[PDB]
Formats: C-alpha cells, sequence, structure tokens
RNA sequence: CUGGUGACUAUAGCAAGGAGGUCACACCUGUUCCCAUGCCGAACACAGAAGUUAAGCUCCUUAGCGUCGAUGGUAGUCGAACUUACGUUCCGCUAGAGUAGAACGUUGCCAGG
RNA sequence: UUGGCACCUCGAUGUCGGCUCAUCGCAUCCUGGGGCUGUAGUCGGUCCCAAGGGUUGGGCUGUUCGCCCAUUAAAGCGGUA
RNA sequence: CUGGGGCGGUCGCCUCCUAAAAGGUAACGGAGGCGCUCAAAGGUUCCCUCAGAAUGGUUGGAAAUCAUUCAUAGAGUGUAA
RNA sequence: UUAUUGGAGGUAGAGCACUGUUUGGACGAGGGGCCCCGGGUUACCGAAUUCAGACAAACUCCGAAUGCCAAUUAAUUUAACUUGGGAGUCAGAACAUGGGUGAUAAGGUCCGUGUUCGAAAGGGAAACAGCCCAGACCACCAGCUAAGGUCCCAAAAUAUAUGUUAAGUGGAAAAGGAUGUGGCGUUGCCCAGACAACUAGGAUGUUGGCUUAGAAGCAGCCAUCAUUUAAAGAGUGCGUAAUAGCUCACUAGUCGAGUGACACUGCGCCGAAAAUGUACCGGGGCUAAACAUAUUACCGAAGCUGUGGAUUGUCCUUUG
C-alpha cells in the first residue's frame, strides 16, 4: 500500500498529466489516496511524480 | 510604397490521406481497408486484396497482422479467429 | 570567393545554428588548425580575409587547407519592401560552423610562424578560435 | 606499462560526468580470455603509461585482482576539452 | 549421401584454390516426326547415346569483398528543475558510425543410394 | 534618416517652413585644462577633460536644406508630438 | 484575396518539400505539372531482360548496325513529382 | 490514465550506399609543345580511378526519443455514445517550445505543441490581462504551507558553517585588451648558486656575398661558418645618407631563495556617449543586507486545515 498527496497543484499543467492525477483518484491541492503497489501504479506515479509525494 | 513582384509558387494538391488504416493485432471485417498507399510499400499478404489504386483491403474476417517479406519488404496478412 | 558551381535550390531553409561540430573536428592534412569554439555563419568574403591574412604572414612557405566550405546560399530582401510577396534574391553563401569545427589547417612552418598567422586569420572571423595542433 | 583500474557498476549520466571531472576516464575491456568488463583508469596515468609504450604498446591493466596485458583497440577524445572521453582495452592472446 | 520440391532477412552471397562422374545431372549426337527461329535445331521441341568431366553442377578449404554484429561510450530525445544562455542540470529511453566478434548456411517432406 | 511592423488615437491626437518663447543631451563650433606629433617659432594635425557662458547679418528659394555676399572667438550637432 | 487600398500577381485540379517518423496542418513560403493521350500504350497466354563501359570490326566519325565480356539496375515504365 | 505486448511511419541524430555540393593528396585512356611507317616523357591529364576530409528542407546504407493505432490484457479512475429541444462562436493575445517568412529584426507575420489570459479573483514579479504560485459557497482578531522572502520601509534569520568578490560587481551589452584576484594540473631553471639588479667583457677573419649612389650587425635577398674564450649573433634593438656611437644576446664575479612558461577553470576590470530630475537595486541603505555551496528555523495566499452556517448531489437510511 502507497499512499500518494497531491502536493503540487494541477493549474498550468498539461492536461494528459491531469488526466493522470484524476485517475489516481487525486482530487483538490493536499488530497491524498491510499493504493495498492503494483507496475501500473507506479507508471502513473511516474509521469505526475513532480506534482505528487508518495509514502509507504 | 515600393512596388512589388510576385511568386511563382503557392499551388498544392489535396492530401490524399494515405497510410495504415488498421492496427496490427485488430480484428477487422472483410472489405475493410488496411493500408492506403501509391504503388505497393506494402504487399498484399493472406486474405489481403491489392486495389487498382495499391489499396490493401481484408477479403475475409479476421485479425491484421503487418509481416517481413524478404530481407526489404513488408506484407499485411488476415487470419480468421479460431 | 569559394561558392558552389550550381545548386539545385538556390533558395534554401537557413541552417540550424545551434549543437556541436557534426564533423571536422581534428586536424587531418596539416600540423595546426584553428578550432571554433563558438558558432557562427561563416560567409565566403570571411574565408577570403582570413587566408589572405594567413598566407601572407606564412610567406607561401607553408601550405594552407581550407577545412570549410560555404555550400548554403542565402537570401535577402530588395531594400525598403514590405513583408510576403515571396523570398528574396540570393545574397551571399555561408558555412554554418558549431564548436570544435577546425576552420583551417597549416603545414610547412614552424609553430610560433602558425600561432602568427592563426591569430591573424581569427581577428577577421566572426567565432571564437582556439589553436591546436594534431593529436596522438 | 602497469596501470591500475577500478570496475564500475550501471552508471547514470550524471556518474559519469562525475568520473570525468574526477579525472578518471571510463573504459571498457574486451578481447581473447576475457568477458568484457567496464573499468575506471586515472587520465593522467593512462597518458603516462600510453607515452611509455606507445600507442600500439602492450600494457598490463590491472583489472580488478587479475592483471590483464591489454592494448588500446580505440579512444573517444572531447577536442575542445583536450580529455579523453572514453577508452577501449584489447585482450592480447599470448 | 544424392536428387526433386518447400521454409528462412546473404551468418545462406561473391571471389579464389582444390576435388568428383557405372547410376544421376549435364555437356553432347542428330533433326525423321511434334514443335521452333522477326535469320540461325543457338534457343525452343523432339528422337537419341558416340564421346566427355572440359564447363555447368555438387562437395571441400578460405574471412579478401559483401553480409551479420555486440559490450562500453557518444549524439539525439520524453519528462522535470533551472534559465534566455547558439543553454545548464537530473532522470528514463538511447542511436548512427566504429570495435570485439559471427559467418564459406540452417532446415521440412517425398523418392532413390 | 529612409524603411519594417500596424500596438494607443478615424463619436478628429491640425500637417511643412517661418515668427515668439525657450528647455535639455554632449558625440564640443568658440573660449578654459591637457597628451602625442612627421611640435623650430608663428600656425597646425590628432586624441583626452570640460556643457560655465557664448555661438552674426544679408542675396536666392514656401522652403528645411543648400549655394553665395560680408562678417565672427566661434558661425556646433541633436532631443523636447 | 491582398502585411492599408490601387497597380502587379492569383483563383479549380495533381505531385513534392515546409509538416515537428500515424493522419491532418498556414503565409502573396520553396519547386513542378493538368484541362490529356492510347484501338493498344486495354485483356489474356506464352516468351524475354536494361542503361553504360571495355575490346575487336567497313562504308562508320565520341556516338548507327555486329560480336564477346563486365555490368543490380545508374534503363525503361505515354505525360509533373 | 498507466503498465505490458504487437504494429504502421523515416523526424532528431547520423551517414555518404544514391542524387547533387565540396577540400587536399596521389594517379592516369590518350594524344597534343617536346625529344621517333622507324620512339618518347618537366601543361592539358579534361575520361576515369584511388586515399583521406566535409555539406543537404525537397540526399538516405541507417535511424531514435516521443507521439500514433491496437489488444476476449491488468491496475486505478469516470466518463463515453446515440437521439431530440435551445445556443453562442467563425477579430483572438502573450509566454514557452518545434518550424516557415523577415534580417538566427519586431510587443512582426504564418503553421505545430503546451499553458495562462480571454471568461479568474487571491499571493509574488515596486507598478504590470497573457510570467511564477495558486482556482474565491458564506462567516472567524484560529492553524499549516506555495511562489516569493526574512537590516528598515515591510510580516519573518542583522541565522549557522566554509569560501569568492572590492567591481556598489551585485543592481543592463560585444569583438577585443589587461602583471586584478582565487583554484586545479603540466613543465624549465635553482644553495654543484635560480630570476632581477650591480661590476666587467661583449673580440678576430669580416665592412661575410649579392643589391642599391650608399647598406660596415641593424632598407631587401643567399649562407649564417671557424678562431681566443671565463663569453660573444655573420647581430634583439636605438641611431648614422653610409660610417660612427649606444645598447642587447651570451659569459665571469656581489647577496642568497625561490624563479619562468603552458593548459583548464571561479569571480571581477576596461571596452560603455542622449536628451524635464537622481533615474539600469522600488526607496533608505548594504562590503553583506553580494555571490557560491550546505544546514536549521521562521514569514508568506481567498491553496490546505480547524469551527459555525447555506445550497445541491450521493450513501446510509422513518430517525438524522
Ligand atoms: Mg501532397
Ligand atoms: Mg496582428
Ligand atoms: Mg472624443
Ligand atoms: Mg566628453
Ligand atoms: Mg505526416
Ligand atoms: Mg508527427
Ligand atoms: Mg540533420
Ligand atoms: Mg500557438
Ligand atoms: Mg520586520
Ligand atoms: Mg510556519
Ligand atoms: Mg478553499
Amino acid at each position: 500500500k502507497l499512499q500518494i498527496t497531491l502536493t503540487r497543484s494541477v493549474i498550468g499543467r498539461p492536461e494528459t498529466q491531469r488526466k493522470t492525477v484524476e485517475a489516481l483518484g487525486l482530487k483538490k491541492t493536499n488530497s491524498s489516496v491510499v493504493v495498492e503497489d503494483n507496475p501500473a501504479i507506479r507508471g502513473q506515479i511516474n509521469k505526475v511524480k513532480h506534482l505528487v509525494t508518495v509514502e509507504e | 510604397k515600393k512596388g512589388v513582384s510576385s511568386t511563382k509558387n503557392g499551388r498544392d494538391s489535396e492530401s490524399k490521406r494515405l497510410g495504415a488504416k488498421r492496427a496490427d493485432g485488430q480484428f477487422v471485417t472483410g472489405g475493410s481497408i488496411l493500408y492506403r498507399q501509391r504503388g505497393t510499400k506494402i504487399y498484399p499478404g493472406e486474405n489481403v486484396g491489392r486495389g487498382g489504386d495499391d489499396t490493401l483491403f481484408a477479403k475475409i474476417d479476421g485479425v491484421v497482422k503487418f509481416e517481413r517479406k524478404g530481407r526489404d519488404k513488408k506484407q499485411v496478412s488476415v487470419y480468421a479467429v479460431a | 570567393m569559394l561558392l558552389p558551381k550550381r545548386v539545385k535550390y538556390r533558395r534554401q531553409h537557413r541552417p540550424k545554428t545551434t549543437g556541436r561540430s557534426k564533423g571536422g573536428n581534428y586536424v587531418t592534412f596539416g600540423e595546426f588548425g584553428l578550432q571554433a569554439t563558438t558558432t557562427s555563419w561563416i560567409t565566403s568574403r570571411q574565408i577570403e580575409s582570413a587566408r589572405i591574412a594567413m598566407t601572407r604572414y606564412m610567406k607561401r612557405g607553408g601550405k594552407v587547407w581550407i577545412k570549410i566550405f560555404p555550400h548554403t546560399p542565402y537570401t535577402k530582401k530588395p531594400l525598403e519592401v514590405r513583408m510576403g510577396a515571396g523570398k528574396g534574391a540570393v545574397e551571399g553563401w555561408i558555412a554554418v560552423v558549431k564548436p570544435g569545427r577546425i576552420l583551417f589547417e597549416v603545414a610547412g612552418v614552424s609553430e610560433e610562424v602558425a600561432r602568427e598567422a592563426l591569430r591573424l586569420a581569427s581577428h577577421k572571423l566572426p567565432v571564437k578560435t582556439k589553436f591546436v595542433k594534431r593529436e596522438e | 606499462s602497469l596501470k591500475s583500474i577500478i570496475r564500475q557498476g550501471k552508471q547514470t549520466r550524471s556518474d559519469l560526468k562525475q568520473l570525468r571531472k574526477s579525472g578518471k576516464v571510463p573504459a571498457v575491456v574486451y578481447g581473447y580470455g576475457t568477458k568484457n568488463v567496464s573499468v575506471k583508469v586515472d587520465e593522467v596515468e593512462f597518458i603516462k603509461v600510453i607515452r611509455e609504450v606507445g600507442r600500439n604498446g602492450v600494457i598490463e591493466l590491472g583489472v580488478g585482482s587479475k592483471t590483464i596485458k591489454v592494448m588500446v583497440a580505440d579512444y573517444q577524445f572531447d577536442p575542445l576539452k583536450n580529455q579523453i572521453t572514453h577508452i577501449d582495452f584489447l585482450a592480447i592472446n599470448m
């Protein structure tokens, strides 16, 4: 299980990255999600690594 | 205001939307256009016909596979699903 | 004045200038050569001015190899015209030089003579340069 | 005709940049009697050795514990920096 | 082993040297007939077997050429941070060329030996 | 300066020259202080500092310019719609 | 239509480059073609392989037709690419 | 959306196998100026060939990153499509980046991509649609952060550590110029006496040969040697019309410690002149209150959180 928090805003960011943040279940700034670790999840985190903070 | 000359260019034809119309590994019904091209950049393969304009089309329902045809050639084939 | 005898296209897109030199980064015909440390277009006129200067100091005892050739034609619009109504006429011929490119090579002289000759050439050219020798 | 070398792991672009700044040169060892090994050698030491042995001179390379006689098959050089970016060592059958 | 007929991106090719002939495959011997030459039995076709391994062909050796080809490094580049610098930095991807090396094929089916 | 661009102004931002009144910059025309000189002296050349003050009246042309007459230590060059 | 308008040029269609390795993508951007032609230059069946070069040979010349060898396509494919 | 897998395609880069462009080498098919149907050899060698080295939007033996199309595909997410009623829009802008055009001009112009503005308030950038941070339901004299900041204006460090700069550089610019200063290497000489200074010599053939009216070391060419050395160039310069003269290179002494060159670099210097008034840090001021590299705090928004409230969904679910 990983805890992902949206530390940085999606404003001013490319839409494709915004879609990934939505796909990860992240909502407003400073919102968090707890998700199971898997390759697909890691790839999403990789795309928006600048926008999020990850805690295991 | 200095007088000016003119260009002898300014013309182009309509683009012809050539290229792949169906993906490799995709199911297609018979008659589906697979590739649009001038000449044979891709050759007609198994269960694939070549049109008068060199359009490649499925002759049966099946899965599209783009395959090598020798060192420097390629072909497209359709195989019926089990 | 170095220029291509003929070209298929007289009006060409201007060359990309960003990046580093693709080739001719080593002295291959002479003992010493001049290496570009900055990027700029080099015109045929500039090549000739640099060439005449270096040959004079060398006194023609040494041999000069000009590595760069001005292949690309460039256009200029007639004076006092508005924008549009086609590209202008050919005005000059240029070589794109990027850092590392050896502009000229010299042989048949002492290093001291070569260093001065290349210095005299360098002052005629837009780019910054460094004196270079064959490396083994 | 002997210069010590150190083995290397998988490297990021930053690591190699730091190596060259340190003065070490990335290199590879291949040829008869050796599997390919990625190694780092000090530039100054390499330059001294090659002057002694010449360009095609045989060199004794301290590849880990083992010592392999090698030749410089090829090298990559940066003309602007006056630095050897990479060296290829070929093992010689004896 | 040989032959017919298929598969494969030339690692399969090219070149050079060598070897081989009851059968087989050719060269070859003729043009009566089927058939043939924009002229020619050269070819094609057919009827044959005196001669010959000469050539083709098949086999063997080779790395000269062609082909294949890493590892490492480099260029380039997605993203990011920094900047406006013919930029920098980090991360992932990652050539081309070249180098070591590979390579004078590997195989399916059928009929003979 | 001649242009390029078309960004404020088309329910109006009057446009050349002159006249009146100036005001500012200095890349200095004169005067002041210097260096070098192919500076003997008297004169000059060139460059540096310096903007305090000074920098004329006419002929021709709408002219700005420009040429010319006669001067002056000098008859400066630009900005201010 | 138009880097104001006029004047000049242009207007449909085809091919390429610009075009950022799917497709698409503009400027009065860079280059060219079309408004046909063919009764075979269509269909099919069978057969066939070029350009060029070297050498030898009469009229015959660098170049005509002939012969051999080399030649992987540098030929040809009605007509732009 | 991502992961995984398969595919189409020719860009960046690269390369020169093609089409063109191009540099330096060799080298010649075949005869002319040339020397015999009886042979040769100091152009052209244009054919061609070869070795090495470069160039290309409309070159390609090659060839990515990405993007694109798919998958009886998995994870996460929440859309998607069809039909019908009602629209508005068809002047776009900047910024970043891939390109054309223009001049590698334009707050220029025209296409690709992304973001913001448009239609977006709040914080930062002094002020400042388009930059940076961030999307305001309402209330609070509560808390935490973003960009950006923390000497005073003006909230928070006159913070900590180690260096750099002396230019108010910071807080506008170039070719080029310079014993500015810091760092990291390479190398020559040196207490068998380095570098500089000072003292002394600095010669002979010979005024080397040619040239010029003249050239003796010093306008221009050729060579650039022997002899006495404790050392001397057929002279580094100044100078004479030519001479002369002075001086240097080099050498031997005095004192005794370092001295010279080169490469790569950090931060500074000069180059640097415009018009109402300082006027190119927002001001004061600053030698850190600049810059570089780390560390720990704090400040900072209408972001997030806390408390109360409103409206509308959704889920439990008479309740709330
Ligand atoms: Mg087209
Ligand atoms: Mg506009
Ligand atoms: Mg009004
Ligand atoms: Mg002044
Ligand atoms: Mg495309
Ligand atoms: Mg694309
Ligand atoms: Mg390129
Ligand atoms: Mg845009
Ligand atoms: Mg305070
Ligand atoms: Mg706090
Ligand atoms: Mg809120």
